[PDB]
């Protein structure tokens, strides 16, 4: 499948390979929940492991389906 | 590096 992430420089989605199929995307405020706030993560994973009440993830098992709370559609 | 919610661009550390 394909996922998003944010690993590069600039946000893209690419093809996990014979490993993961499903994508996640992690948020949590960074110190400027206000401002800044949830930090914005994302990548591919085979499952979904554990999170803390603070640093969660949220997996799910589609194709670009892990996109950024506030991305700009189209 | 990875972004904040409160925008899309990149963010290091």
């Amino acid at each position: 499948i394909v996922c998003h992430t944010t690993a590069t420089s600039p946000i893209s989605a690419v093809t996990c390979p014979p490993g993961e199929n499903l994508c996640y995307r992690k948020m949590w405020c960074d110190a400027f929940c206000s401002s800044r706030g949830k930090v914005v993560e994302l990548g591919c994973a085979a499952t979904c492991p554990s999170k803390k009440p603070y640093e969660e993830v949220t997996c799910c098992s589609t194709d670009k389906c892990n996109p950024h709370p506030k991305q700009r559609p189209g | 590096w990875r972004y904040y919610e409160s925008s899309l661009e990149p963010y290091p550390d």
